[PDB]
């Protein structure tokens, strides 16, 4: 009983258009929107009991809504605010009560996105002492320079993602505190066995995928333009 | 659907010129539910009529009885007017002994 | 805020068991559902209680309800790292899709890892495409230490993180610490209070 | 004489946002209860109508309406929604709901809704159903009530056996005035047909030649009259009667 969301993370300007899309191939009528917020339950914006059907919710001021058809069902902000930086759930339902929902939309409304820039990464290789001392290796992953805090970063060994001795850190530090809209830097970090990383045909990879500009958005500036992407750095092992 | 009311006035107990008693409305068979009622003395609006709670009949019609205190005489008139969806003029239905 | 959690947060050693409260004043109400929601990600539905007093179980989860005193509490028993979670308490009103969801505002739960064999130590970790640039990996410490933030605002220090290798059943905190100033790992940790034993090689 | 107990629920949507429930509770042809949308509970009309249950017991009885109230008010109001643009106010929803009592310990409950004057939906067995004649959009409304089971248990114990309990207290208590017998007056009239004019009288069966409806009067009693379309000079009006006992009209 799947539901997806196309995007799962957003990056917009005040006043520009944002469309949050919902599909589901459940065939169910019904169809739901929230937004989470610190402090808040999930509060319910719009929702639909089939195609042509929209209904305002608890909170459906600043969103329209519309259910093309069965299986999509979008969130619409014509002239997007602040306010509406959220995390948006969709979810969907049949004539039960359980509703079935997505994995979540981050929004983020900017005022201006002229400081969006992407993230540089780096690859750090784990250390003979640790490997003589642990018989284990840490490798550690390095993104920075880069603005919005909206990255997902993953490690990637031989063309199959990593999820075992991974950890990432939870909020992302900023470079410069003092200054207001401060870029940002995450670390990340990979342990694997000695004799793994020893092995010449296995080939780490840390990626980041970072979340910025449309091709459709505008840009004047010299820096070039800081779109939507992914960074990454790699290494292979040795003996 | 709209369905017409069906107005009623009658007496309670036999009636005999100048000798007080109860005069009923009897509105019947309209839909919708909504409806405004009055009885009148000599086409003037009684002031405390009494009306029963509204209910319906097996076969779905709306009815209230609406009903007040009266002295028939030889040259007073009552009547008893209903305005409804179902009709675009107010029917009134005076009483006849 | 018809539905209420209760504590707002709490920190557990792993192996601990936790309780967690969920009131409300809904009306009608036809279910009590407790979702978890990992850091990041969405909403995953651990039971569902439905009568007056009911009671259900999922794994180390376990839940009662009592529609008497509109009151719910979910138990979670040995805990373990990965219920580091947001408990989320949702109240529906109906049967059927003609119902509302009542969503409480969750309650935060942080499991701390049991560290069995300590090894706190220091390494230098190279770039592998400019060998110049280098971090700092102070790593395998238990939980007992803390990792304060960079004296200098030039140098920068993540806080602690740790990672499960799940094959080998080994798990280990680690801080990373970078900069481009007067920067050695050996003077990296200074504004933290590291253990006496701890490991800086050559 | 097997006497039918009824709940008779009559609300409207005018519009999305404006509405009203008002009911009324009979035993055979005399109130026992009013609620009207203004009230918040159930009120009596008669000094037996709470039967035999004792406090406790319709306290209960009561909050399960109160809720059902309210929670019917906002169903109805998204049944609309999920079959517009095929639905559109005004809206008349209307139930009868009871039990009808028969010699010895026999019942037979019912549950009977209409939409916009014409019956279209009742309670039978364990779920929701729809009548013929009842239009098909409403098997979505149905398909969705009977997803709610909580609901259906609920009418289940009320149709099956609270309403048979609750009316056999009721016919104790009652019986006073159930069996009670007043008697009917008649007077003379002509207009250009002659009119014999019976009030009064209780209980309904009555032999007042063309009769006309059952007119009630504002003291629970009826109103009747039989008309006769000259040729005066050999006629008078006779009606029979319980409450006369022998001696006729
Ligand atoms: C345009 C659409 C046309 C379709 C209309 C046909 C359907 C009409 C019948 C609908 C009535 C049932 C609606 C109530 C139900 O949908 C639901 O909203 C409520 C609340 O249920 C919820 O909460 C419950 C706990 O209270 C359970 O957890 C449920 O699982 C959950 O969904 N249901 C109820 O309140 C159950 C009451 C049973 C209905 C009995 C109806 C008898 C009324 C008789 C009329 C009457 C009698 C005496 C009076 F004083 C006043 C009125
Ligand atoms: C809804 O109906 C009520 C009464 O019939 C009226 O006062 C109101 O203006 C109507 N229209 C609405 C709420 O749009
Ligand atoms: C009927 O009752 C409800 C709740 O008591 C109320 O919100 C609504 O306005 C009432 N309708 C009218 C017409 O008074
Ligand atoms: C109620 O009676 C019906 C028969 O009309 C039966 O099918 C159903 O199982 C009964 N339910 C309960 C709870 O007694």
């Amino acid at each position: 009983a799947a539901v997806t969301q196309s995007p799962r993370n957003k990056v917009a300007v005040t006043g520009g258009k944002v469309t949050l899309s919902c599909n589901q191939t459940n065939n169910h009528n019904n169809m739901y929107w929230y937004r989470q917020d610190t402090g808040h339950g999930l509060r319910l914006i719009h929702y639909s009991y089939g195609a042509g059907s929209t209904e305002k919710g608890d909170i459906p001021d600043g969103y329209k809504a519309s259910r093309p058809s069965q299986e999509n069902f979008s969130l619409i902000l014509e002239l997007a605010t602040p306010s509406q930086t959220s995390v948006y759930f969709c979810a969907s339902g049949d004539e039960g009560y359980t509703q079935y929902f997505g994995p979540g939309t981050r929004l983020l409304v900017l005022e201006d996105l002229r400081n969006v820039t992407p993230p540089k990464v780096s690859l750090f290789e784990p250390s003979k002492a640790e490997i003589s001392h642990t018989q284990k290796a840490t490798l550690v992953c390095l993104a920075t320079g880069f603005y919005p805090d909206h990255v997902e970063l993953s490690w990637w060994v031989n063309g199959k993602e990593v999820h075992s001795g991974v950890c990432t850190d939870p909020q992302p530090l900023k470079e410069q505190p003092a200054l207001n809209d401060s870029r940002y830097s995450l670390s990340s970090r990979l342990r694997v066995s000695a004799t793994f990383w020893q092995n010449p045909r296995n080939h780490f990879r840390c990626q980041v995928q970072f979340y910025g500009l449309s091709e459709n958005d505008e840009w004047t500036q010299d820096r070039a333009k800081p779109v939507t992407q992914i960074v990454s750095a790699e290494a292979w092992g040795r003996a | 659907i709209q369905k017409t009311p069906q107005i009623q006035v009658y007496s309670r107990h036999p009636p005999e010129n100048g000798k007080p008693n109860i005069l009923n409305c009897y509105v019947t068979q309209f839909h919708p539910p909504h409806i405004e009622i009055q009885m009148l003395k000599n086409g003037k609006k009684i002031p405390k009529v009494e009306m029963s709670d509204m209910s319906f009949s097996k076969d779905w019609s709306f009815y209230i009885l609406a009903h007040t205190e009266f002295t028939p005489t030889e040259t007073d008139t009552y009547a008893c007017r209903v305005k409804h969806a179902s009709m675009a003029e107010p029917k009134t239905v005076y009483w006849d002994r | 805020t018809q539905v209420e959690q209760s504590p707002q947060s709490l920190v557990v050693r792993q192996g601990e068991n936790c309780v967690l409260q969920c009131n409300y004043s809904v009306t009608p109400d036809n279910h009590l559902r407790w979702f978890k929601q990992d850091t990041g990600k969405g909403l995953v539905s651990l039971t569902v209680l439905v009568d007056q007093k009911d009671k259900t179980s999922n794994g180390r989860y376990s839940a009662t309800l009592d529609k008497d005193a509109k009151h719910s509490t979910l138990h979670i028993t040995a805990t373990l790292l990965d219920d580091t979670a947001t408990y989320i308490c949702v109240v529906g009103d109906r049967g059927s899709a003609l119902g509302r969801l009542h969503f409480g505002a969750g309650t935060q739960l942080i499991v701390i890892p049991d560290i069995q064999n300590p090894d706190p130590a220091v390494y230098q970790l190279r770039d592998s495409k400019s060998s110049d640039k280098s971090v700092c990996l102070f790593t395998d410490f238990d939980s007992q230490t803390n990792v304060s933030q960079s004296k200098d605002s030039d140098v920068y220090i993540t806080d602690k993180c740790v990672l499960d290798m799940r094959s080998m059943d080994f798990k280990s905190n680690s801080a990373v610490a970078w900069s481009n100033k007067d920067f050695a790992c050996a003077n990296a940790f200074n504004n933290s209070i590291i253990p006496e034993d701890t490991f800086f090689p050559s | 004489k097997n006497y039918t107990f009824r709940c008779l629920q009559m609300s409207s949507f005018a519009n999305r946002s404006w509405s009203r429930t008002d009911s009324v509770v009979w035993l055979g042809d005399l109130q026992t209860h009013r609620w009207s949308n203004d009230s918040a509970t159930i009120s009596f009309t008669k000094p037996w109508s709470q039967g035999k249950l004792s406090n406790q017991q319709w306290e209960k009885l009561q909050h399960m309406f109160q809720v059902y109230r309210v929670s019917f008010t906002r169903d109805i109001q998204e049944l609309v929604k999920m079959m517009s643009p095929k639905e559109d106010y005004p809206i008349e929803i209307q139930l009868s709901a009871g039990c009808e009592m028969y010699p010895g310990n026999a019942s037979e409950s019912f549950l009977h809704v209409a939409f916009q004057g014409k019956y279209v939906v009742r309670f039978w067995g364990t779920s929701w159903q729809t009548v013929p004649g009842a239009p098909s959009w409403l098997d979505l409304p149905i398909k969705v009530l009977n997803a709610d089971q909580g609901t259906s248990a609920t009418v289940q114990m009320l149709l099956n056996d609270t309403c048979p309990l609750f009316v056999r207290g009721l016919l104790e208590a009652g019986k006073s005035d159930l069996e009670k017998q007043e008697k009917p007056v008649a007077w003379l009239s002509s207009v250009p047909q002659l009119v014999c004019h019976v009030s009064g009288f209780y209980p309904k069966p009555v032999w007042v030649t063309h009769r006309g409806d059952f007119l009630p009067n504002a003291d629970e009693t009826w109103y009747l009259q039989a008309t006769l379309d000259g040729e005066e000079a050999g006629l008078a009006c006779r009606v029979k009667h319980s409450s006369l006992g022998g001696q006729d009209i």
